[PDB]
């Protein structure tokens, strides 16, 4: 009978089911603070849910609340932790979609640990019932989370410095075939294309170790064919040394074993994970490492427009744990990536900070804090005929990665190598001379203009010129400039 | 061999009305430029030599190049480039480099090779022009 | 010149562009091979997309081709390492959806790596602009790499040794609220519901080491609170300590922790990433600890039918790297849970081989090569006066967690714990003695007399009887029995 | 106290007609059925004596229910519990363990703790019959 | 499969002769550290067999003198020398004192010759903690191979063959012992399956026969051995002893 | 001194009907060949020039024979070598490899030693003609 007179009988604590939005996660009046971490969600709520309830269930799920009331809610400072959706607008052009903006207290998370943040923000709400469809679409971290994280092992800025390199993007290539290679072709392949004049090349994201090649083999290969190459040209070369393994000791193994033989960057897959990734991220800054991350399986949740996480918020996550370069898209090439889409991207990656820009996909105004730029890297199914659009839509601080686009080439993987770079120096000597080269009458014909005086160059184009990749894309805009 | 660091060695050399161009491109951003000689082409060789400060006031692309020519009057045969520095929060760095003046002929590099432990190859790369003649005597 | 006169004229490594469905990745008469990968997809191509050469361009771009001809390959053994697409069917009920079946040569993959055989299976593919949309659905592991890893670290037979418990469902609890509460407080929690009958309670999966608890605080006030209710009722008892961290330096920190102050089990969050899941699994194994995996984040690829991996894939990988538990849907909580599919993953997990059920959406006959059984955990948002339906969906080995359905209870955690272990084991009893006990006219009865003997039974059935969480799934089959 | 370990301990102690149901229930599973006997009830207390052989080639559970009441005629005071062995490929274990019977009394267990290392706590637990009584005279 | 049947009274004599060691069994081995492909690769030598010699005396020499026949070997031709079987460390010449002589002839024939050379560095020894140190210290100046004694036992050999993948070094394996078990064709283990077991072990080298030489060897049984080791499959070919596909 | 890398450097210099004896030989085991020169003969220079594409849809042992001589017209003083290459499951990888071509006069090699711990040396093998001379200005 103790426990039938102590029975807590208020609105609020009395057991039973209440809504969300009366649980406290819902405040229209709600002043977001300069500590709060922000995020914005798409929710599509099943048939007869109501949107400000779907909101107030996101929010409420994602930081302090269960579906029943809990009495020991009593023994915290409840009010301080439960987060708050504070504004559900509708998605432009939509009927049943929502934008939901909620924020979420300072404290609630594990400080430089994103697997922390995370396990918050995308733990469970997305496989929730009430909701028929859920995307992150972007996220405000603020300036006193972030001065936790490390930010970028080394960033644009030293990295260009670590190259000597200053003034056009940097070139690289994937060597190909994807599998297969013994390590001692893959020296070759490294050997050829930076001797013709590729800055970098890289491991396939899925070169670890094979029966065909194990990885030992691949790196001291690749080391005899990057010095070789640096010492025919007087330029600081590389090649991205995949270290992504099954374990965290070998990832480590992998990692200190490129270090001992001198190269200049690794790689790493995004499969590998958020933990294993912020780990190497610390050891790179720790043993003057370049980190590059392959965004390998991102797709499987940033691709549709209703439901996962969008690259953009990838990036932040990316940027915080402290890669050196990340694959961002290239717009023209054979990887989704609408334009207004990849310019926020890349953007997020290397801004001091952003401003609202609907267009772009940026919801949120954010200060990067000083954490390091992240170098976005442009990849996949693209060519030296489309180098006017790259270095339009792209700028200046990106790697060009040009795989079948250098190792295709018919005179071989040298003349491939040349024919992007001459294709990538011409340009940007014309944008800087004020060309309007982004028109498809001038870019093209400034490309033309240099072949006549490059073999390679003229074969690369009179091969490739009419490859184009065009499909509608998924992940778009919900606003026009 | 052609030594290929800078931003358009695989151009030819640049005339003095295309750098004159870059120059006007770096001026228009509010880089500063500056001018720099050595004949050490290593590709470790991060400082060659200030030839004086950098121009962080100087407006006109034409007082650049009246230096770069000053610079070319008076340096020891070698390398040359051309440098623009931002010095905007975010960047602090230079931004644009590229090569100016070339020697007539670069014998360029061999590769050293020490055996290491297993496999492991311990590489020097050595300039024929540097092991052979002293600072200002090697082109 | 001498690359003039060497270029490759062949119609196959000529340089150029020619179709996937040409380059050696379609053949619709190969031979399945027993050591070979399988995987099936649903495909839906960008429109005017053929399927057949959608389905080459993934097992392509999965295996060794890129976009453009490369005379590389004439280094390998090129045949052997092509993906071969070999069946593609439209699915049921659709215009312009296939299932394609891709095949993979064993030496393809690293050794016993995730990381690996994701990079090749989800890394590029996904993001293809020829593809509207893409989803794995199943996979065939074959005998031959399955023997490469180590499966669960301890496996359903073990635990259930371990903790001398056989005849019923574990019985768990989140701890909640899901932040806020202090380490006393958490272990406070921790031995009421140990005491009230529970075998294990957990840290939220967004619990890990905060300002308003650190780890240790939580991880030595849980041993007083778990041995207190051991010594009270003389069973085997734990919570699932949470050592999700940033690095894994951090994680093993944690790990190592519990292990030193005698915990039975440690959690993670699938959010660390396979690396981290897989390293600790190992350490797990060789540590005596099971390893109870929360599946943060899942639901972001794995929600919507049209896109993504289909959960019983993960269910393969993470029964792979080794984890002990993984949680696996209720259907009739607040978490998405088609029933069909949910019998599905927990098959996967559960079986020594599986049998093609369509119904259940498993697609290959798959032998499990005895690696060890691993636990599926139903939790979110169920309380007892649903048991008949948890014992009917779910069977035997599984963990049914009450987080809100234990301390949400009106007369205490004790009492919210005890009304769950007396319907648990009153619906088991039932089931053994023949009752139709899944039938609405039946199993909420056994409850009910029941509650005649248990005054906390009682007032749970009295306060929660009428909430269920009735939505349309969007994980759904596609073929019916 | 009430000792629960076993399946169906916070429910009233079985009828002999309950535990016969049981019974059936794991034969028609094909199930071995064994019976086994303790007065250390320790949660760590794995083997229990064991009344005879399991029982594998035994098919009706009047014959379980015959060895079973031969046990609790033969065994001092303690605890009886019924098994229920599933040899099949994949399990191989235990797969159903209940009480039959206890004591009248179980005084139950105190918590043991030794000072560790920092604000570690070694922890025991013991048992006040098994810490009373040598086996065979604890209840 | 050896461990107590080659005892039992009811069989006079057994002999194991072949095995069908399974696919998803093989995986879970590393194989050879180096294997034949990449070893070549090492050393850069396509076309011909690779050539060798045991230096002799058997025992006895001092460290410079075995280092001075190293050099002279290797000058003369020939790819590889060894140490012999015997050669550890003893009281006329201890090992490091071998290692390093040795190193000074490799590195001294390979700029008079401009080939790759090397010796096969004996790194058998009592104790594994042994057995390591002496690995390590042949890692340590540059050595491209190490040999070991298969009287080490296969714990040994096993360790041994995952650091010599980890660490780049080729490992050479002398079956000292083998003829013991493996003469006879009524009773013990046919080399072909020792054969099995060591490529599974992940030696890189592993001696095989010569048929015309002074140790057994019929040429049918001989070429099984080398069919085992070398090749990427097996099908059945009774004249040569393989019994499985 | 004489390079002896290659497989048949004890041999006399090659004829050109040897050549195409060899050449003939590979070409009927199905195997791919290529012709590549050097001017640097240190025995881990892994990669030597390719001349052209490896010659894989060749059918005719003159073709092979064109090449070699084309190499020779227009390659610098110092080496050329003939592979072959078995793309077959198995071997993926060169199996015969010998020289064609060699300078008059190679100097050959010096043996560079540092002092390391203990007694231990630092071994690099150093070419005289590399060290003295650029790429293709070696013999
Ligand atoms: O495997 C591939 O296809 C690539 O190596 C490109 O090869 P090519 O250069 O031959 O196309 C890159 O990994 C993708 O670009 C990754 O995509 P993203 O950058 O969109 O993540
Ligand atoms: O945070 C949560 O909501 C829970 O603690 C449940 O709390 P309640 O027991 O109070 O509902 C579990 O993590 C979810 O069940 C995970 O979902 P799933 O099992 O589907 O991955
Ligand atoms: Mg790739
Ligand atoms: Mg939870
Ligand atoms: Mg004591
Ligand atoms: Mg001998």
């Amino acid at each position: 009978s103790v426990s039938e007179r102590t029975r807590i009988k208020s609105d609020r604590y009395e057991s039973g089911v209440i809504p969300y939005a009366k649980m406290g996660y819902w405040d229209a009046a709600y002043s977001v603070k300069d500590t709060d971490v922000l995020a914005l969600f798409r929710i599509t709520p099943q048939p007869g849910v109501d949107p400000v309830e779907a909101a107030a269930a996101v929010a409420g799920e994602s930081s302090t609340a269960t579906w029943t009331v809990v009495w020991t809610d009593l023994l915290t400072a409840c009010e301080r932790y439960r987060a708050k959706a504070y504004r559900v607008d509708p998605v432009p052009n939509s009927t049943d979609v929502y934008f939901a903006f909620i924020a979420y207290e300072c404290d609630l998370f594990e400080e430089a640990s994103l697997s922390n943040l995370t396990a918050s923000i995308i733990g469970n709400v997305f496989g929730f019932k009430a909701i028929s469809a859920l995307r992150l679409e972007d996220m405000r971290i603020p300036h006193s989370y972030l001065k936790t994280f490390q930010g970028p092992a080394t960033g644009i800025i030293v990295e260009r410095e670590r190259l000597n390199k200053y003034g056009t993007p940097l070139l690289g290539a994937t060597v190909k075939p994807k599998l297969g290679l013994s390590g001692k072709n893959y020296g070759r392949v490294v050997y050829e294309g930076l001797k013709g004049g590729l800055d970098f090349l890289k491991d396939d994201e899925n070169i670890n170790s094979q029966p065909f090649m194990r990885w030992r083999e691949r790196f001291l290969n690749c080391l005899e064919g990057i010095n070789r190459a640096a010492a025919a040209t007087g330029e600081v070369k590389g090649s991205y040394l995949n270290i992504t393994a099954a374990t965290m000791e070998e990832v480590y193994k992998r990692a200190e074993y490129a270090k001992a033989i001198g190269s200049v960057v690794v790689m790493i897959d995004l499969v590998m994970g958020y933990t294993a990734i912020q780990s190497i991220a610390y050891w790179a800054r720790e043993n003057d490492m370049l980190l590059h991350l392959h965004r390998a399986g991102n797709s499987t949740y940033a691709r549709q427009k209703n439901h996962g996480i969008n690259f953009r918020v990838i990036c932040k996550w990316m940027r915080m744990s402290g890669v050196d370069h990340i694959h961002a898209g290239t717009v023209v090439g054979k990887l989704e990536g609408d334009p207004l889409m990849i310019k926020g991207f890349y953007d997020v990656l290397r801004l001091t900070e952003l401003e609202v820009n609907l267009p772009f996909g940026i919801f949120f105004e954010m200060d990067w804090a000083s954490l390091r730029r992240c170098m976005p890297v442009a990849s996949g199914g693209i060519h030296c005929g489309q180098m006017h659009q790259l270095i339009h839509y792209l700028g200046d601080d990106v790697v060009l990665q040009f795989g079948g686009g250098t190792i295709g080439h018919p005179d071989g993987i040298q003349a491939g190598a040349t024919a992007n770079r001459v294709a990538l120096e011409a340009m940007v000597l014309a944008r800087n001379e004020g060309a309007d080269y982004f028109n498809n009458q001038v870019g093209p014909q400034i490309l033309r203009d240099a072949a006549k005086t490059c073999g390679p160059l003229q074969t690369a184009l009179d091969l490739w010129k009419d490859i184009s990749f065009n499909y509608t894309s998924t992940d778009t805009a919900d606003f026009a400039e | 061999m052609r030594l290929t660091q800078g931003c358009f060695s695989f151009l030819p050399d640049l005339t003095d009305q295309q750098i004159e161009k870059q120059v006007t491109y770096a001026m228009n951003r509010g880089w500063a430029m500056n001018v720099e000689w050595t004949d050490d082409p290593h590709p470790r060789n991060n400082y060659w030599e200030l030839w004086g400060l950098p121009l962080f006031d100087i407006k006109d692309p034409a007082t650049v190049m009246f230096e770069l020519n000053e610079a070319r009057k008076s340096c020891a045969a070698g390398y040359i480039r051309v440098n623009a520095f931002d010095a905007s929060y975010g960047t602090e760095s230079c931004v644009m480099s590229f090569i100016t003046n070339r020697p007539a002929n670069e014998p360029g590099f061999y590769l050293d090779r020490t055996e290491g432990v297993g496999r492991q190859v311990i590489y020097s790369i050595k300039s024929y022009s540097v092991q052979a003649n002293p600072e200002g005597s090697r082109y």
